[PDB]
């Protein structure tokens, strides 16, 4: 690939790390080979969990720097989107932004880091990403929005697995309201 | 659970959660970066997918993800990654630029235009990047003119 200039950097452990990272969507696909349903639930959850705070505080303190940077990115992204939608220069510098990513901005306004999390999950693709790629010949395309929904739904599960199920629940709310803000 | 959520919300990442070091992550970036330059795009894509999940605030993992997708002809999915990457680094011109290329390949001229146009502005502002700024300017013309002959 000679098309994109990636920034310059800086053996079995890396496969460990790759397995770690895909662990949440692997379990997600597994759990979604059933009949769950919902699907169209009755106030999402319980879910389920079926199948330590001092540490978290250590970690948080160990990474105060990165965490603040990430907060700033979300702040600067929110603002950029704020100042773009007031001005008439919305679709001049950001008309290239895809619809998905556009909702992800919404999700970040509603749920900050949880919004980003689920948003990145959707974009990464993970479970049904390979099907989705394959879907690239063939007819009209209402197949599109549903493959989103598929992805959204898988991402929510993956969040549920990887982090809280309250996190997944918030993530669902985020996606919900970013989706309404979109109209 | 509410502690994990608050962590996630405040901007913690999966890397942090699993005590993954900056240097292990960099190793994995290197692998992905070499694989991409080796033309092993499909394998590079898988690596960047892991990175993006491990730290979902690094624009360059999204740049890599997007570059793999574009090389595989997956233009639509590449725009999605280039879009999220831009939001994480609003001053980086490569994002609108390569998204525009992707948009042009799909016939979306209005958005191709927007991409090449922002890519130029952002690349102009940094004087290390005049070559890219120029490419953006050219493609901008190519697009405006392809737009007029529609």
């Amino acid at each position: 690939g000679q098309g994109v200039v990636l920034p310059q950097p800086m053996q079995q452990e890396l496969d460990q790390l790759r397995k770690t990272a895909q662990l949440g969507t692997a379990n997600a696909a597994k759990l979604l080979g059933s009949s769950t349903l919902l699907n169209k639930l009755a106030f999402a959850s319980p879910e389920e969990f079926e199948i330590k705070l001092a540490d978290l505080e250590r970690i948080r303190a160990e990474n105060l720097k990165k965490i603040d940077e990430n907060q700033t990115k979300m702040k600067e992204a929110s603002e950029a989107a704020d100042k773009a939608k007031k001005s008439g220069l919305a679709s001049k510098i950001f008309g290239w932004i895809s619809a998905i990513a556009s909702m992800v901005i919404g999700a970040i306004l509603i749920a900050t880091g949880v919004g980003a999390a689920v948003g990145a999950m959707m974009i990464v693709g993970g479970a049904v990403g390979v099907a989705n790629m394959a879907i690239q010949q063939e007819t009209m395309k209402v197949l599109g929005p549903i493959m989103i929904a598929a992805e959204i739904l898988v991402a929510i599960v993956s969040i549920a697995v990887t982090f809280g199920a309250s996190a997944a629940s918030t993530a669902m709310k985020a996606v919900k309201f970013a989706t309404q803000a979109a109209d | 659970e509410p502690a994990i959520e608050a962590f996630l919300q405040d901007g913690g990442t999966l890397a942090m959660l699993n005590d993954v070091s900056t240097d292990t992550l960099e190793q994995l970036y290197t692998l992905g970066f070499n694989q991409y330059h080796a033309g092993k795009h499909d394998e590079a894509h898988k690596i960047f997918q892991a990175l993006c999940v491990l730290d979902h605030y690094e624009a360059r993992f999204f740049l890599g993800l997007g570059a793999c997708r574009q090389a595989l002809g997956q233009f639509r999915l590449a725009i999605d990654s280039y879009s999220y990457g831009a939001m994480m680094d609003l001053q980086e011109p490569r994002f609108p630029f390569h998204a525009a290329e992707c948009l042009l390949q799909l016939g979306e001229l209005e958005g191709a235009e927007s991409g090449f146009h922002s890519a130029q502005l952002l690349a102009a502002a940094k004087p290390e990047l005049a070559e890219l700024a120029a490419r953006a300017g050219i493609m901008l013309e190519v697009v405006k003119t392809k737009k007029d002959m529609e």
